């Protein structure tokens, strides 16, 4: 592959089909050691996907429900309720 | 894959074979007509279902029939 | 306790989220027998 | 009989500037196709993916994403020019399947040795009603 | 054409349709470029003859069945009328009281203003013009016969583009502009000055007297007393009386100053005379178009523009596509500039004429642009040949068509969201009782600051960047000046707010989508990933079968089919915007104390930011005139309104269905006719797929456009 | 041996259900004498079918002689 | 059974997004599933039916519970003509304060919706009085829904799965459903009316805790046993009776009065009880016709084989029809759908003219809503009947077993049937449209006296024969002396004649030329829709263009561009085309009903009578005139309680327009665009790390037709619902 | 300056200044997503920090409570809610796309053809670690932006 205008090679299909890494970098970690140690320690319990999905869904639903049920009336008009006498209906309807 | 069938009213004119865009059909020897040949469909895994072959057939009713079936990457003509 | 303030978010937001997640995971499975 | 030709991987490709209509991830993961031919001289032709290319004198090898593209280009080569061609299917593991022309003779020309597939020896009006194949898993045309 | 079309399909009715569909597709009849060119030349002469006949009709109807003479004496309180109907089955109710002791149909073509600007004062002059136009139509017909059946030119004559450009630039446009400037200086200017001085039209001197008596013309402009001496002595300032650079509008007639127009046409004539000496024909001086094109290379490897001369010299369709695009764009620009800077006297206060002219020329421009797309696609299918006529730039475009189309698709989606979703946001907020959360002037503001900056620059231009101009080019820019004629507003500064921002981005969205459809049709006319050999199927074919998932409407013709709908959508929104904005903020009546009352009282700013506002305050409110017209002179508009709704509804039967159903039904109907022995000699067939699409789109566009036509005319005649 | 099928120019009625000219009338052009030919009778019709063809091949038991 | 959908390996192996869409679309077509058998088909259908019953019970339980919890049923009972019933409360956090103020109605403490389904009047008429009754009903219906789910699970297990022979027992099912499902249910409802609802209409509160200690009649069962049945009718409620009270109350429980209750403007409950008693006994008699296992009864097969004319033009008659019906489920579904659609239209026609619920005639919005709702449902059911008939012809019909019977002959002369339907449609369309256009031209030229105004004299004669005296005719029941008049002179004439001669109601409304024109328009719609559906059904097996259509199934895209082109050639496509005509016909019907009634209710019938004879009259005086209050639901100056209906009006217009995109543009354009999008995604940095697992493709041809039709229908329904409700309720509440 | 990608004319891509400029290559290679040899958790931390920090502004300044003395808290809470939704969707994509124990699906070739270690991001465990880092960083960045804007009250052009 890549010799005398040849782009096909059965011994290297990855090159022939263009399965490259255009921008991937092989450089080592640029982050400081202590910073990485702190983040590895404190972000560990969130790295389990099966537990994370259930935790996110349940906790988020609970938090949303709690926020909705505890909203101040001055912030949410639907909580404040009507403040004016009702408008009359047509032909005497109430 | 789609299904393609040839019926014995074929007159062996070869037009359906020429019309196919994916080389599904071919001609084989026969003794049932004056032309002494009949169409065949050995490569239906490459058939896309365009029905050009039916458009090319001169008999009434048709001697080549295409029945659309389960869809695949080849039948849907996907290049990605 | 205002029941609508709790139930409307659950039926409009949380339950659709759970149902859509479960249906997506069910239709993405490569092996269901 | 007929011995299918072997695919030579050291065959040059036509001179082309590139385009956005070439191969995609399907060639990497599923399959692609290769068409080869021999040209008497160097000359301009139309790519099936858009744009124009220059075919070299001698052997030419071209990579494409679908069999339909290969057959369209081959028909153009046979009709406009007078060039014999053949194309193959290539799999990600490297195995090669020779495709066309299948037995060295074009399908539209009758040739001995071909076995019939999908032939019903009756007129099309003799197919049964669907009720006769209900719950049986067959087709009224599958005989 | 008739013989071959009949021989193709003699046994079925289909051939009949083909006979009409392929009448003028000359390239399909023969492959010889010379014969095609000769046919095109003769057909062009035929079109010119038809146009001359139409002009003759207009002038004759103005001379015989019009109140032009009465209107000339009182333009403000008399409505133009040039069509009268016979008293049959009660249709004489259409002869309404237009004014000046005349009953007829009021016209909105603006011919009275044009004739007044030309200086025509009597019916005899209109008769003479009609007779001359008839003579010219006959001459065009004879020339069309002669240059095809007797004296057809050769192919090398047609391919002389240098000479054609020189003659058409210096002879057609330059000399035409100069001769019209002569007419305006010597005929239209004094006649219009006398008319503006309140002189009886039958007492105004005849135009030729102004040529045979210098003393008569010197009383209006003293410079004419010196004759042609200042011109030869280069003391041109003496002609400053009738060659001005004022700007603005004439306060008496509401149009542009005629002296400005004469000076403009003189300058244009000089410019085109200079431009017409660029290309080399026979004397070894001038440029070569091929050399100019081949001299523009680029850093992107080889030179790109090389080879375009051969393509544009050997393909009629490429020339037609490019010329259609340019001419359509010119028509749209004409509409804008004619509304904003009214060139005819008493045109600005004739609201019906202004609305009609703007809308009509917008429609013409849109149709022409779509035609440009269609013939570009036809060139791609039929004349493109890289092995014989190669061009680099076209090849590169074809090699990144995918990137082009993907970027255009994204920009269309972005524009659609961030423009129409703002209207939807406004509707939702208003319905929810939250007006403080809307996108409006009294809420979250989206000001078109760049347009306002341009308006301010053009309003403050006189005296700084254009010292020689008395006022700005238009009263729309600003300056705080209002021009009123006969108690009606002609023009005044046009404010721009949040609603204008929203609607302009609507226009951008619709235009980008129409471009997406047409350009996709062009760039994939020959092939695609789905259909590798689409060029062999042709320009106009219904599909390539139900395979590959289904391939309906892949041809470039079907792209033109869809682009027509999107063009209709875009232009309809444009003309609705114009109508509502002009009625709300410009047109109106001014009292003796300077109080301005607009037709709809300035409701555009607050009502046009929601879809419900357009539904209620534009459609529902302004349809009152058309739906209440029965029993009056405008009842024909109500009848046409209903009929156009009917035609539009009828088109959906063709657009929604398919031909297999109709052929199967025709089978039973044919059985019924056979049983009674009344069978037709020609076998009936259902319309082809392509013909079904064509019929559907034609009746859809006709119904919609005619509906809007009746609505606009009824509203503006009854209220403006 | 005598030739099989009707003579040239004979008027026949079509009995094939899926034929465009079913229960119609055609004229015999020629009959193939090869015993292996499954549809030897060539029939021509006045009206073309949906595909533009006006001739077809039929078996002996798919046609009926009419006068 | 590898991945979704599990019931189809052809779809499960599909690598595109199509696999998902069709997976949803084919889920309930059991006959097409892999390795399906007849017994499994019947069992799955049984379980699905139990599911449908469970859903229905849950729906009605929810309605009852929300009315009890958030409604004002008790206040509405006290003031029926002035209190607006409440459907349910509103809790929407997107609301602004003005919306909260505007939607607070009916005495509630917060924003609510006003009910238009008529449940208040219905439940009040059948004896419900308090919130506790509604709560008990809701709980009982919830229990019934749970029981339905349990039974659906139970009859699917191996122990309790019925066999095919049980499912194919027609005689026993017919006997049980006639005697038990209809007769016994009607008898039980008569018992409810006598024991509970009628006492409730007189101030007597009878519940489960005292119904054994309260006599429905003062003399109990004495008159029934002694044979003096007339004693159950001698003291009916007087003309000054107040419905909820004992003032003027009688004691009769079965009568033959006729006419309307003067206060509630609805039918007497006593007449309803007697009617249901008679119907119950008629069905009980009818339910003993067929032999199951006791040696007495008729055989359906024998009856079908017997009816064969000796020399008439019918061939073998009804021979073999029993097997065809009993072996084809699609035939049974077609017959059932046809009957149910007819019944739905009859219900719509009779409930507006002969109301049975107290105070519902005065609730104009409810009347209009109910009529429009049930007529649209009936139209959809009518289309479905013919769809499943065509399906029967494709999948189940066997010519050999149906030789020379009625089905074979119907297939044999399909051309004549189609030709005659086509002629009828052409005649109706030509002459009706011509009359309308002639009248429009006469109005345009200012000569309204030259209109062609044809009186509907046959319908006027029928109205006169039923007792109406508006037109001055002297046909039966309107003349002083007559045999038919004298026979029923004392039976029911005193009430019926008074009812028909009071024009305040909707009983035999006065009609004129506009009624004639619009009725012939409705006839055109019926005949043309029938033409489309019948042509689809009879050509479903094949035609000259496609003689082998039965081998391709009920629904397929086309047969390609050959033979001249074959778009929309399948029977499914005929159903698709017929839905548009059904919508158009029902639109005409409901426009007519609503305009006539809205002009009657305002006291301005001259408006309809004068404007309905030309089309501009319909456009201006019905649509444009009645849209003003609706379109002012919100505007730059504020909003009111109609804002939701204005928003829904615009929403319907938008969905209707969106359907046009799918209907007009077709697939190949979109597929070509999607390929470009796929390239773009694969080439974009930071986004090509994300990969689709189902390859994106454009929607299929048939899928596009279905989606476009769905958007069209939803937009149609929502737009007209918004207009109807807003226009009626803005004027009347 | 426009060439076929990596010199192959028949791969469906092109090299342009937009795609192949050395500055563009350096910038893209120094982003967290393309640090193929670094731990997925830390790259997820960086991505989450950035996006959670940037999400505060729109919610705080455009929301329904923008004209209320609690607008900053509302904006921060909205940003946290959006971060939670995005984390759920990331977990869904990871569960659907990657089996447990399957090898990495990332390319193992450089532009010059040199073989490399496949990126561990394209695995079940790697994607889960990246998602956990993203959630933690998003919450932390939202809190940090809120602290800078509405606790210290630093001078900003609009707040
Ligand atoms: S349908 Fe198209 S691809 Fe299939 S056999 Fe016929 S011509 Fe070939
Ligand atoms: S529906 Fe019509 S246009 Fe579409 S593939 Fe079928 S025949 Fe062609």
């Amino acid at each position: 592959y890549g010799e005398k205008s040849v782009y096909f090679d059965l011994e290297d299909i990855g090159n022939t089909t263009g399965q490259w890494d255009l921008y991937g970098s092989d450089a080592p970690s640029p982050y400081n050691g202590l910073q990485s140690k702190f983040f590895n320690t404190f972000a560990a319990p969130f790295t389990k996907r099966g537990l994370l999905l259930k935790f996110l869904l349940l906790g988020g639903g609970s938090l949303l429900a709690y926020v909705s049920a505890s909203a101040s009336p001055d912030l949410l008009p639907i909580k404040k309720g009507p403040q004016l006498p009702p408008t009359p209906g047509p032909r005497g309807k109430i | 894959s789609h299904s393609v069938k040839i019926y014995d009213t074929c007159i062996g004119c070869t037009q359906c074979v020429r019309a196919c865009p994916t080389d599904v059909l071919e001609m084989i020897p026969w003794d049932g007509c004056k032309a002494k040949q009949i169409a065949s469909a050995p490569r239906t895994e490459d058939c896309v279902g365009c029905k050009r072959c039916e458009s090319a057939c001169p008999t009434d009713f048709l001697s080549v029939r295409v029945y659309l079936g389960p869809e695949t990457t080849r039948s849907m003509a996907l290049s990605y | 306790l205002n029941l609508p303030s709790i139930f409307v978010p659950l039926v409009g937001l949380v339950f659709p989220a759970i149902a859509m997640t479960s249906l997506f995971l069910y239709v993405q499975k490569n092996k269901i027998v | 009989g007929f011995v299918p030709p072997q695919l030579d991987p050291s065959t040059p490709s036509p001179i082309f500037g590139g385009s956005t209509g070439g191969l995609l991830r399907k060639a990497q993961v599923e399959e692609f196709y290769v068409i080869t031919w021999t040209s008497p001289k160097e000359q301009v032709f139309e790519m099936p993916t858009g744009g124009a290319a220059i075919m070299r004198e001698g052997p030419n090898l071209l990579k494409l994403a679908r069999k339909e593209q290969c057959l369209a280009l081959g028909n153009r080569l046979r009709s406009k020019y007078k060039i014999a061609y053949q194309f193959y299917r290539v799999f990600p593991n490297g195995e090669v399947q020779y495709l066309h022309p299948k037995d060295g003779v074009y399908p539209e020309k009758v040739n001995a040795g071909r076995q019939g597939v999908g032939q019903n020896f009756r007129s099309i009006g003799k197919n049964v009603s669907p009720i006769e194949v209900k719950f049986t898993g067959k087709n009224t045309f599958d005989v | 054409h008739f013989s071959r079309t009949l021989a193709k399909g003699p046994d079925t009715t289909t051939w009949i349709w083909n006979l009409h569909a392929d009448a003028h597709d000359f390239d399909s009849h023969t492959g010889d470029l010379e014969e095609i060119s000769r046919k095109v030349f003769s057909a062009h002469f035929g079109q010119l003859s038809i146009i001359f006949l139409w002009l003759s009709g207009m002038y004759f109807h103005g001379a015989r069945f019009s109140n032009y003479e009465a209107w000339l004496s009182d333009p403000t309180h008399i409505g133009p009328s040039a069509q009268v109907v016979w008293p049959i089955v009660g249709q004489e109710i259409l002869n309404g009281d237009v004014g000046g002791g005349f009953r007829g149909i009021q016209i909105t073509s603006g011919f009275f203003q044009l004739w007044r600007a030309s200086g025509i004062t009597s019916e005899l002059q209109l008769y003479c013009t009609a007779i001359g136009a008839l003579i010219f139509a006959a001459l065009m017909l004879f020339a069309g016969w002669f240059h095809y059946h007797k004296a057809a030119p050769k192919l090398a004559w047609f391919q002389d583009v240098e000479s054609m450009l020189n003659h058409h630039l210096a002879g057609l446009l330059g000399l035409g502009s100069l001769s019209w400037a002569g007419h305006q200086i010597h005929v239209s200017l004094p006649i219009n000055q006398f008319l503006d001085a309140g002189v009886d039209p039958k007492e105004i001197p005849l135009p030729h007297e102004f040529i045979l008596n210098r003393d008569l013309l010197a009383q209006l402009y003293p410079s004419f007393a010196e004759g042609a001496t200042p011109f030869f002595t280069l003391n041109w300032s003496k002609y400053a009386e009738f060659l001005t650079f004022r700007g603005g509008l004439d306060p008496v007639t509401g149009g542009l100053w005629l002296t400005d127009i004469a000076h403009h046409h003189l300058a244009i004539a000089i410019l085109f005379l200079i431009a017409g000496h660029m290309y080399r024909t026979n004397w070894g001086i001038g440029h070569g178009l091929k050399d100019i094109l081949e001299a523009h290379k680029g850093p992107f490897t080889g030179q790109g523009h090389k080879g375009l001369y051969e393509i544009l010299t050997t393909s009629w369709h490429a020339q037609l596509s490019l010329n259609l695009a340019m001419l359509g764009s010119t028509t749209i620009v004409v509409a804008h500039h004619m509304y904003s800077m009214p060139p005819y006297p008493y045109l600005a206060t004739d609201y019906g004429t202004q609305l009609s002219l703007f809308t009509h020329h917008m429609w013409i421009g849109g149709f022409l642009i779509v035609g440009a797309a269609a013939h570009a696609a036809i060139f791609m299918v039929r004349d493109y040949d890289p092995t014989t006529r190669y061009n680099d730039l076209l090849d590169r475009v074809l090699r990144h068509r995918d990137a082009i189309i993907s970027h255009l698709n994204w920009v269309c989606i972005f524009l659609g969201f961030h423009s129409f979703g703002l209207y939807i946001h406004n509707d939702t907020m208003s319905a929810l009782g939250r007006p403080q959360d809307m996108f409006s002037d009294t809420a979250i503001q989206l000001q078109p600051i760049f347009a306002q900056w341009v308006q301010n620059i053009h309003a403050t231009a006189p005296g700084v960047t254009a010292p020689g101009a008395t006022t700005s080019t238009s009263l729309t820019w600003g300056g705080g000046e209002l021009v009123a004629v006969g108690g009606k507003v002609a023009l005044l500064p046009i404010p721009l707010g949040t609603a204008d921002f929203l609607v302009h981005h609507i226009h951008a969205f619709t235009i980008h989508v129409t471009v997406l459809i047409l350009l996709k049709g062009v760039l994939f006319a020959r092939s695609s990933r789905l259909i590798p050999d689409k060029a062999n199927l042709g320009f106009r074919f219904p599909c390539d079968g139900p395979g590959r998932g289904g391939t309906c409407q892949v041809s470039a013709w079907d792209h033109v089919f869809l682009g027509l709908f999107w063009m209709y959508n875009a232009i309809s929104v444009v003309i609705f915007h114009f109508s509502w904005k002009m009625q709300s903020d410009v047109w109106g009546t001014i009292s003796d104390q300077g109080m301005v009352t607009h037709i709809t009282g300035g409701n555009f700013a607050q009502s046009s930011i929601t879809i419900n506002g357009w539904l209620r305050d534009f459609l529902w409110a302004q349809a009152s005139q058309v739906i209440q017209s029965y029993g009056s002179s405008l009842s024909a508009y109500g009848l046409f309104f209903l009929g156009a709704h009917f035609v539009w509804a009828f088109s959906l039967m063709f657009l929604f269905s398919g031909r297999g159903y109709w052929q199967e039904l025709i089978e039973s109907i044919v059985w019924a006719h056979n049983k009674l022995k009344v069978a037709p000699a020609t076998q009936p067939r259902a319309l082809s797929i392509i013909q079904g699409r064509a019929v559907g789109v034609t009746h859809y566009l006709l119904g919609g456009i005619a509906t809007t036509w009746a609505f606009f005319l009824a509203r503006i005649i009854a209220v403006g | 041996p005598p030739p099989i099928g009707p003579k040239r120019g004979t008027k026949v009625k079509i009995l094939r259900r899926e034929s465009y000219w079913y229960n119609g009338t055609g004229s015999v052009v020629t009959v193939d004498q090869d015993p292996n030919t499954r549809y030897p009778v060539v029939v021509r019709f006045a009206k073309v079918n949906y595909a533009g063809v006006s001739t077809n091949n039929y078996a002996l038991d798919e046609i009926k002689e009419v006068v | 059974e590898l991945r979704f959908p599990r019931f189809s390996q052809g779809l499960a192996q599909d690598p595109t997004t199509r696999r998902i869409w069709f997976g949803i679309a084919t889920a309930h077509d059991f006959e097409s599933h892999d390795d399906i058998t007849e017994e499994r088909l019947y069992q799955n259908i049984f379980a699905s039916h139990f599911g449908q019953l469970a859903i229905i019970f849950l729906w009605t339980s929810g309605n009852l519970f929300h009315v009890a919890w958030q409604g004002n049923f008790e206040s509405w009972i006290q003031d029926p003509l002035h209190v607006r019933p409440i459907a349910h409360a509103i809790w929407d956090p997107h609301f602004g304060q003005p919306a909260v103020e505007a939607f607070t109605r009916g005495g509630a403490a917060g924003p609510v919706n006003i009910a238009y389904s008529g449940v208040y009047q219905w439940w009040y008429t059948i004896g419900l009085r308090t919130n506790e009754d509604l709560y008990t009903g809701a709980l009982f219906l919830l229990f019934l829904s749970t029981l339905s789910l349990v039974a659906g699970w139970l009859h699917l297990q191996p122990k309790w799965k019925p066999s095919l022979s049980w499912f194919k027992n027609a005689e026993s099912r017919l006997n049980h459903h006639l005697s038990g499902l209809f007769g016994v249910s009607s008898l039980a409802w008569t018992g409810h009316l006598v024991h509970v609802a009628i006492p409730a209409s007189r101030g007597e509160y009878v519940r489960w805790n005292n119904f054994l200690d309260v006599l429905p009649y003062p003399q109990g069962l004495g008159p029934l046993l002694t044979g003096q049945w007339n004693l159950y009718a001698q003291n009916p409620d007087s003309s000054n009776h107040l419905f909820g009270t004992a003032q003027g109350a009688g004691t009769a429980i079965l009568t033959l009065l006729g006419g309307f209750h003067p206060q509630t403007q609805s039918l007497w409950l006593t007449d309803i009880a007697h009617h249901h008693l008679a119907i119950a006994f008629i069905f009980l008699i009818a339910g003993h016709m067929y032999r199951t296992n006791f040696g007495i009864g008729h055989s359906i097969k024998d009856l079908l084989e017997a009816h064969t004319p000796p020399g008439g033009r019918l061939g073998r008659g009804h021979k073999g029809l029993y097997d065809t019906i009993n072996n084809s489920i699609h035939f049974q579904l077609g017959l059932a759908l046809a009957s149910l659609g007819v019944i739905t239209s009859l219900v719509a026609q009779h409930m507006y003219s002969l109301p049975a619920y107290a105070f519902i005639a005065q609730d104009f919005t409810t009347q209009a809503a109910l009529y429009t709702h049930h007529q649209y449902i009936a139209g959809f059911i009518m289309t479905g009947a013919f769809a499943h008939g065509a399906i029967f012809f494709i999948r189940d019909y066997n010519p050999e077993q149906n030789e020379d019977n009625v089905l074979a002959r119907m297939l044999d002369h399909k051309e004549a049937i189609i030709s005659h339907l086509s002629w009828a449609s052409l005649f109706l369309g030509f002459h009706t449209l011509g009359l309308y256009v002639h009248n429009d031209v006469m109005l345009a030229f200012g000569t309204p006296e030259k209109q062609i105004l044809i009186e509907p004299i046959f319908a006027q004669w029928i109205q006169s024969a039923h007792g109406k005296t508006t037109y001055g005719f002297d046909i039966l029941l309107s003349s002083t002396n007559g045999p038919a008049f004298n026979a029923g002179r004392s039976l029911w004439l005193p009430g019926w004649l008074n009812a028909v001669n009071e024009n305040s109601n909707s009983l035999f409304l006065t009609i004129g030329p506009g009624d004639f024109l619009v009725h012939h328009a409705i006839a055109l719609g019926l005949h043309t829709t029938t033409l489309i559906l019948v042509k689809g059904a009879l050509d479903a097996r094949g035609s000259k263009l496609m003689p082998d259509k039965k081998d391709f199934g009920y629904s397929f895209p086309c047969d390609g561009p050959g033979r001249g082109g074959t778009c929309d050639i399948s029977a499914w496509d005929a159903f698709y085309l017929a839905v548009f005509w059904m919508l158009n016909t029902i639109g005409w019907v409901t426009f007519y009903w609503h305009w006539k009634h809205i002009t009657l209710w305002q006291g301005n019938v001259s408006q309809f009578n004068e404007s309905s004879t030309y089309l501009m009259g319909w456009l201006r005086d019905y649509l444009w005139l009645n849209s003003s209050q609706l379109i002012n639901g919100y505007n730059p100056f504020g909003m009111n309680s109609l804002s939701v209906w204005a928003w829904m009006f615009l929403f319907g217009h938008l969905v209707w327009a969106t359907g046009f995109m799918f209907l007009i543009s077709w697939r190949g354009y979109w597929q070509e665009l999607i390929e470009t999008l796929a390239w773009a995604h694969e080439r974009t940095p930071l986004a090509n790390l994300i990969r689709w697992r189902d390859k994106p493709v454009a929607l299929s041809i048939v899928q596009a037709r279905l989606v476009g039709l769905a958007h069209f229908s939803v937009g149609y329904i929502f737009t007209y619902a918004a207009f109807l409700i807003a226009s009626t309720s803005g004027k009347f509440g | 300056v426009v060439q076929p990608i990596n010199g192959d004319p028949f791969i469906g891509s092109l090299e342009t200044p937009v795609t192949s400029s050395p500055l563009v290559a350096w910038y893209l290679s120094n982003l967290p997503a393309y640090r193929t040899a670094v731990s997925p958790l830390l790259r997820g931390i960086e991505v989450g920090l950035a996006h959670g920090y940037l999400l505060v502004g729109p919610f705080a300044l455009t929301g329904p409570l923008r004209n209320t003395p609690v607008h900053g808290q509302a904006g921060a809470l909205g940003a946290i809610g959006l971060v939670t939704i995005l984390s759920v969707v990331l977990t869904m994509y990871g569960v659907a796309s990657f089996e447990d124990g399957a090898p990495s699906t990332a390319p193992s070739l450089t532009l010059t053809g040199r073989k490399k270690e496949a990126d561990k991001l394209q695995t079940a465990e790697g994607w889960a670690q990246f998602t956990g880092g993203f959630f933690f960083g998003g919450v932390s960045g939202a809190i940090w932006a809120y602290f800078l804007l509405y606790v210290l009250d630093l001078p900003y052009f609009f707040k």
